């Protein structure tokens, strides 16, 4: 049912999170990369229920 | 910026400040807001639906109460001493099999029950629910759960129970007219916004299942046959008399309470053993059953099972076999997780239930009040008649 | 790259500025190795959290880059990471006595005997706790003793492990006194125990037919004090090139068993003043 | 899967000191709830003999059958009986799989060549994996022995399930 | 073109014919795979509409 | 009237006039507390049936049962309110623009 | 070629999936049986005697019967103390009481509450949770040290001034609450008691000083146990029955094998020293990838 | 493989320190150590 | 069944129920309590032993038939 | 109304010896009777008799063919 | 009915014993306390039938 939900959405895979030593060594995650179509600028829209 | 989508107005104060520049088509898709229309940075429209907002709705994080239940038990009973009338539950568990003769023993005492939170919540109107005059507002801590907070062996404990269907949402947050507008929307989705003609047969059904001249035979013959097919052929001409003489001296219609005596008369008296309009009344009733179980399923979208369960079973409790009808005659076919118990232990496999006919097992007749070895009719009810029974 | 800076936040009273300039050429760690940073990244106050783990604390301290403080001129401090091989200087903070020639390594601060507990700074909430510079024998013995607290901790109750750590938490070093603050077991301690257990079992497997009885024949034929004191804790084929390969495998297993208590040489002294305050260490940090 | 074979080989290992035989087992949601499984720490086992006390005590009798004397200084007669009750329990191995799973399919995702006489499709919601060790001092096994499970939470509470050893080995012992 | 498509959303605005942004300034120069991803592929939604 | 006995068991199918005509101590109970004569699930169930947080049709359903008229859409609303809150149920009814 | 034992064990596979139950018919559990286990190659027999099963069920009867013969000895002590005082019981609990009220009904209600409490005895009750702190590791030493500390000599001025200084008006009891009219026996609850210093009587409270108010209500009765084996049966009106719970009719090892208090074993995320604040639980759940 | 499998890689990590890097490396290549002990138990003469 | 109070003269009360517990209830509610409290509450085993013995007789006579069949 | 502040010398009488005698009758009728532990022993004995009865029935079935 | 009306109106019990009764009649009393937050100002509204 999790695979069905991930298929029903556009997210591809569950990814694990970084441990303490690498998070001290890195500055952040920055997971989702730049899409190939940028004709409007940066976007954000979250919500509540 | 902040903006809403999918609100439901008060229908009683439906006002239109422009009758002139707009006149919409009167279908329900333009009479129920399921979308929203925003603008781009350029002056170009854009269309946000619920299905574009899907990626937040199906997350794992919107379907657990564990941090909410944790912070709800961190701050427990209300400190107001005038708020000591809603945390009163007596939620216990006991052997249930002997309750059939213990149901007058409960009403022998003359002590009232304190009203629960869920009946203390539904009894407020749609626009004074948001006022301080409502007292139980601190319990609504989720759109999907119910955070009750009441007594448990002289300890006031929180308890989170999930709202299984959306009918568990209170009408102060989702009223009845909103539900019936949802019915008209799904009815338009299945090309049923003109439904077929059933008003006269349901009128006769409404007047037959309320009038006090209902005969005493229907109950006793109901607990005779229980939908055994060969049992009803013995009562073929007797229910022919029971239909004809009753309906021709008393306008109401008999056998209007058993599922197993509407799914059997309309399917085993179709030879012409009665006048035809009474058969058409029974066929109209079973057609109403077929129409509403067409409504409950989403027949354009139910293809492909998931986790060994039909896709139609995940969307509505009428097709999920975990729901049981309140008057069971036959045990169901799908018994994957239904731990059925009479008194103490779940009678799961076929070790205990057994019953024959004609052989006259006098231990079965002698141990009838001994409710621990129950006697199934040895007919696993299939899923279609299980759904129609629940309907 | 090398000369980095630390932009501050507050107004600076003369007492804290005096405390800062009295800490010239002392060790401070940094997480991220950037050009300019805030004051929250300096020291160990951001990294410390009580009842979380000393072993996790040294694990995150082991990855940080060290820096030396010099030339504070108000509202910032020029830090300078040292390059490899070039001789730098270190003013110590911890009360660990040093000796000339001895290599030095970094450690988290542990609870002192008299517990002086000077915070070295008084700000809003970010104090300045510092990692200690500790020589090879003390650091190697405290890593050994924490891993023995690990290997003794499991399958036991509180009582015998408490009566054993009442002896085991006390560690001296040249007539000093110390105690280990928070020996709480972490998942990483189970990781190190699993690697050490695989290493010691692999050592146990490929032992030869004369190495397993060498102490036995030695305590038979001769006699000495270390012989009986190590004995108290207790040919047919001669193809010695197989023993060459066998002890090569035993040697890589020995260095793998040794390198779960070893922390690498952060410094090595070349000249220490006889007040044990400033020294000249020839290494990077 | 990767936990049962350890104590199998370990009860083969220490067969010289104690005369122990393994019993690998899996437990469903019927035994305990999922919140009782997601935080559970360890499992304990005891072999209580047929007409006796246990197998961790002395062979013939002990001194701890005295009346309790209704006091506090000798409420247990001293902590040596407490140490005896700590001695009579031994610790077993433990594994938790908190996903719903098919057991035959879970062993088939491993290299386990399962050959069942009937496709008994068992579908529970989580899989704890442990091994009770019941013993027989003589090489002959009495069928009236009693095995005692013990499941303890990090809070400290427990629910001792226990069962005799006759319905356990009425078939597989006869299948040798 | 299909008779489904939205004249009020697509034909009131100066737009490309095919519905996909063939502008190529929104995508980065000297990146052929991103160009084929933006102008042809359907696993990602276009930045124009 | 005496060869049988009523069973008010669910928040449906628990009517006080039937249980007062059939039994007598329930009739003494309702004549003692006349405010418990309400039909919208406000009749007190026994302790075996006091689970208003473990059923699948909670008290909004029986509250809605009292005030609904007898038309066909007022039949199918009891089916339409039985749509599940489940995530696969959400994406299924969302895909159909419900 | 040398094939390892784990290769044959993995390629073995389970013979068959058995499933058994417990004595009380409460928990079923599923048991595997591998073919290449060493259980097959032991050559052992099976002698299922019948009188051994009889004595095993006798020992099982004793093991279940521990707490229930304790409860029946409790009830015998209630009736014995009610007889030996002649029925003129004293008041030991602070409650405002009337005189112009017939106490004919409250005695019948107290008898009915005793009968209904004996109908609903359980393993989660008063005496067992009072005995579990006594059954601990250092409870005997703390008890004898409290006995030696409660019995000291007169304080001389020499040890009053220059000697070392000296060091509990609140007690944590356990209670069983019987609700007589609504017939809801509440099984086991914590309560905290004190001497109300205006008089010489007790006052009971919850964990937040809530001042438990059942004793005003005539519909309920309560049983109080303390960690010094004290017994307080309370009917409304503040009158109490005080006695000692007996243990002479119980084996010591029965009390040990039934409800012994547990002392901790070390694991991950637990401090090597004891009596500290702990980190988070392991909590390997079905919400996260196992990292 | 039944005789020999040498697998070579270059590695690019942000962990400068050696011990934590080889700790997470052997936490990523633990199957190689399983095969190593398996080779030691399947050949009591070879010295891997 | 009246009690024997130590204090001779009755004492007035104005305490709110948080402060103290009182018994202010009249006789009629206690009559209701008596009505609700009075009404709110083998040889066949040895007969089954004897029927098991009759079944022993049944199986041994059918075994006599088995020997003489 | 009007009440009494409590003490340790205010007591309640044995209520005219017409309920104390009934309470001793309750004591002597619950001395010899049900003992609340052998009920679960009867439960496991009924379970054992049922499972052995099915055992004997299935055994004589598979050996009677 | 007083206890029901007071809970149905939101007003608590009248906290006025002998000690504070006459002092309310001397110079009045600031009885209704302030609210924790007001972005609108002070309130005033009364009634006529």
């Amino acid at each position: 049912v999790d695979r069905w939900i991930r298929h029903a959405a556009g997210v591809e895979r569950p990814q694990l999170l970084d441990t303490e030593t690498i998070s001290m060594l890195t500055f952040g995650s920055m997971s989702e990369r730049n899409a190939a179509a940028t004709v409007h600028g940066q976007k954000a829209a979250c919500e509540l229920i | 910026f902040f903006f809403p989508v999918g609100l439901y107005l008060p229908e009683d104060r439906g006002y239109t400040t422009v009758e002139s520049k707009v006149k919409l088509n009167d279908t329900v898709r333009n009479a129920l807001p399921t979308t929203a229309y925003l603008l781009n940075r350029d002056r170009a429209v854009q269309k946000i639906d619920f299905v574009d907002a899907l990626k937040t709705l199906c997350h794992p994080v919107l379907h657990e109460p564990a941090p909410c239940l944790q912070t709800f038990t961190e701050r427990g009973p209300p400190s107001e001493p005038a708020m000591q009338r809603l945390l009163e539950c007596r939620f216990q568990q006991e052997p249930m099999g002997g309750a059939a003769r213990r149901i007058p023993h409960f009403y022998r005492v003359r002590r009232e029950v304190p009203r629960t939170v869920n009946e203390m919540k539904q009894d407020f109107v749609v626009t004074d629910f948001y006022k301080v005059g409502n007292i139980t507002l601190y319990t609504e801590l989720h759109p999907f759960f119910d955070f009750t907070h009441c007594q448990e062996n002289s300890e006031t404990v929180a308890l989170c129970t999930p709202r299984i269907v959306i009918g568990n949402l209170p009408d102060g947050l989702a009223p009845g007219p909103f539900h019936e507008l949802r019915t008209w929307e799904i009815m338009e989705h299945m090309r049923l916004r003109p439904p077929p003609d059933y008003e006269e047969t349901l009128r006769l059904f409404k007047t037959t299942v309320t009038s006090p001249n209902y005969p005493e035979l229907c109950y006793l013959v109901d607990v005779l046959v229980h939908g055994n097919v060969d049992a009803f052929l013995l009562i073929r001409t007797f229910v022919a008399r029971c239909i004809v003489n009753m309906f021709h001296t008393r306008q109401l219609l008999v056998f209007a309470h058993s599922y197993a005596l509407v799914t059997l008369i309309a399917e085993h008296l179709a030879d012409g053993a009665l006048p035809p309009q009474l058969l058409f009344h029974y066929r109209n009733l079973v057609a109403v059953l077929r129409l509403v179980t067409r409504i409950s399923a989403l027949p354009g979208l139910n293809n492909g099972q998931l986790a060994e369960e039909p896709l139609s079973a995940y969307v509505n409790a009428l097709h999920d076999h975990r729901l049981w009808p309140p008057f069971v005659t036959h045990l169901p076919r799908n018994m994957e997780g239904v731990q059925v118990v009479a008194d103490r232990q779940p009678l799961n496999p076929a070790n205990i239930e057994a019953r024959h006919h004609g052989v006259s097992d006098v231990p079965r007749l002698g141990a009838m009040d001994a409710d621990e070895p129950l006697f199934v009719d040895d007919y696993r009810a299939t899923d279609d008649e299980w759904t129609l029974q629940k309907v | 790259e090398a000369n980095i800076f630390c932009t501050f936040d507050h107004k600076l009273s003369i007492a804290d500025v005096g405390k800062l300039t009295k800490l010239v050429a002392a060790v401070v760690p940094i997480p991220q190795r950037l050009h300019l940073i805030k004051h929250y990244q300096l020291g160990l106050h951001q990294f410390v959290d009580h009842t979380r783990g000393y072993v996790r604390l040294r694990g995150l301290l082991r990855n940080m880059t060290l820096t030396l403080m010099r030339r504070v001129e108000g509202n910032q401090i020029l830090l300078h990471v040292p390059t490899h091989g070039l001789l730098y200087t270190v003013l110590n903070t911890g009360p660990v006595t040093w000796e000339k020639g001895d290599a030095l390594c970094v450690l988290p601060p542990l609870f002192h005997g008299p517990l002086a507990r000077e915070n070295l700074l008084t700000l809003g909430q970010w104090e300045l706790v510092l990692p200690w510079i500790v020589p090879m024998p003390l650091a190697l013995e405290i890593n050994q003793r924490l891993l023995i607290m690990g290997l003794f901790s499991l399958d036991r109750s509180y009582e015998e492990v408490k009566a054993a750590v009442q002896q085991l938490q006390t560690i001296t070093f040249r007539d000093a006194t110390f105690t280990i603050p928070d020996p709480v077991i972490d998942q990483h301690l189970l990781i190190d125990m699993k690697t050490a257990c695989l290493s010691m079992s692999m050592v146990a497997n490929l032992a030869s037919e004369l190495t397993m009885t060498y102490v036995r024949k030695l305590a038979l034929e001769d006699s000495s004090m270390l012989l009986v004191k190590c004995q108290e804790l207790l040919p047919q084929h001669v193809s010695p090139d197989d023993e060459i390969a066998r002890l090569s495998a035993l040697f890589v297993m020995l260095r793998q068993l040794d390198d779960l208590i070893r922390e690498q040489v952060v410094f090595t002294v070349c000249d220490v003043s006889p007040d044990n305050k400033s020294a000249t260490c020839i290494f990077k940090g | 899967m990767e936990t049962h074979l350890y104590s199998d080989l370990a009860f083969e290992a220490r067969f010289a000191d104690d005369e122990q035989l393994p019993l690998h087992l899996v437990l469903d949601q019927e035994v305990l709830s999922n919140e009782e499984a997601e935080t559970l720490r360890y499992v304990y086992y005891r072999n209580v003999d047929s007409a006796g006390r246990s197998t961790g005590r002395a062979p013939g009798g002990d001194e701890d059958d005295a009346p309790a004397s209704d006091d506090a200084e000798d409420a247990v007669g001293g902590d040596r009986a407490f140490d005896r009750e700590r001695r009579t329990w031994q610790r077993a191995c433990f594994r938790v799989l908190p996903r719903p799973l098919e057991l035959l399919d879970y062993l088939r995702q491993s290299g386990l060549t399962v050959t069942l006489e009937k496709e008994q499709r068992v579908r529970m919601f989580y899989a704890v994996f442990t091994t009770l060790g019941l013993r027989c001092p003589d090489n002959r096994l009495s069928g009236a022995q009693t095995l005692h499970l013990r499941l303890v939470w990090p809070d400290g509470s427990y629910r001792d399930w226990e069962f005799l050893a006759r319905d356990l080995l009425r078939e597989e012992m006869e299948a040798n | 073109l299909t008779p489904v498509t939205m004249d009020v959303n697509y034909f009131k605005i100066p737009n490309n014919p095919r519905g996909r942004a063939s502008c190529m300034l929104a995508v980065d120069p000297y990146d052929t795979e991103a160009a084929t991803k933006a102008i042809y592929d359907h696993r990602e939604a276009d930045a124009q509409t | 009237i005496e060869y049988s006995l009523p069973v008010p068991f669910h928040r449906f199918y628990s009517n006080p006039t039937i249980c007062a005509a059939l039994s007598d101590d329930i009739k003494r109970y309702v004549t003692e507390f006349p405010h418990y004569h309400r039909h919208d699930g406000g009749f007190p169930l026994p302790t075996a049936f006091a689970h208003e947080y473990h059923n699948w049709l909670r008290s909004p359903f029986s509250r809605y049962s009292a005030t609904c008229p007898n038309v066909l859409h007022s039949v199918m609303t009891l089916a339409a309110m039985l749509y599940k809150i489940s995530p696969v149920s959400l994406v299924l009814q969302t895909k159909a623009h419900i | 070629d040398e094939v390892a034992r784990t290769d044959e064990w993995k390629g073995a596979g389970v013979s068959r999936l058995r499933e058994v139950w417990d004595v009380q018919h409460r928990v079923r559990l599923r048991v595997l049986w591998y073919v290449n286990s060493f259980w097959r190659s032991r050559e052992l027999s099976y002698d299922d005697h019948e009188v051994e099963l009889y004595r095993a069920l006798d020992a099982y009867r004793a093991r279940i019967a521990v707490e229930y013969v304790l409860i029946r000895a409790v009830r015998d002590e209630i009736y014995a103390v009610l007889r030996r005082d002649g029925g003129a019981l004293p008041q030991r609990f602070a409650c405002h009481v009337s005189r112009n009220m017939s106490w004919r009904v409250v005695w019948e209600l107290c008898r009915h509450a005793l009968a209904l409490w004996m109908d609903w005895a359980d393993v989660r009750s008063c005496i067992i949770k009072a005995l579990t702190p006594r059954l601990s590791r250092g409870a005997a030493a703390a008890a004898q040290r409290a006995r030696r500390q409660r019995e000291r000599s007169a304080p001389k001025p020499q040890e009053l001034l220059f000697g070392p200084r000296n060091e509990p008006a609140e007690q944590t009891w356990y209670a069983d609450v019987v609700r007589c009219v609504r017939a809801q026996v509440d099984l086991g609850v914590e309560v905290r008691a004190a001497r109300c210093p205006r008089t010489g009587l007790w006052i009971v409270r919850d964990r937040r000083g809530r001042l438990r108010r059942w004793l005003s209500q005539p519909e309920v009765c309560v049983l109080y146990v303390t960690p010094d084996l004290d017994f307080y049966w309370v009917l409304p009106g503040g009158f109490a029955v005080s006695s000692r719970v007996t243990l002479h009719g119980l084996a010591q090892r029965a009390l040990r094998d039934r409800f012994q208090n547990f002392e901790a074993v070390l694991a991950r995320g637990m401090h090597v020293e004891a009596g500290r604040q702990e980190p988070e639980t392991p909590r390997v759940s079905g919400r996260r990838l196992p990292f | 493989g039944p005789e020999t499998r040498p697998g070579i890689y270059v590695l690019t990590s942000s962990i400068a320190h050696w011990q934590t890097l080889v700790d997470v490396a052997r936490g990523k290549f633990a199957r190689e150590r399983c095969s190593f002990v398996n080779r030691r138990i399947t050949r009591p003469r070879q010295i891997p | 069944s009246l009690l024997h109070t130590f204090w001779r003269l009755p004492v007035a009360v104005f305490f709110e129920p948080h402060e103290e517990n009182v018994l202010r209830c009249p006789e009629r509610v206690l009559r209701r309590l008596l009505e609700d409290a009075a009404v709110t509450m083998d040889r066949v085993r040895k007969r089954y032993l004897r029927q098991e013995l009759r079944d022993l007789g049944h199986r041994v006579q059918t075994y006599c038939e088995d020997l003489e069949g």
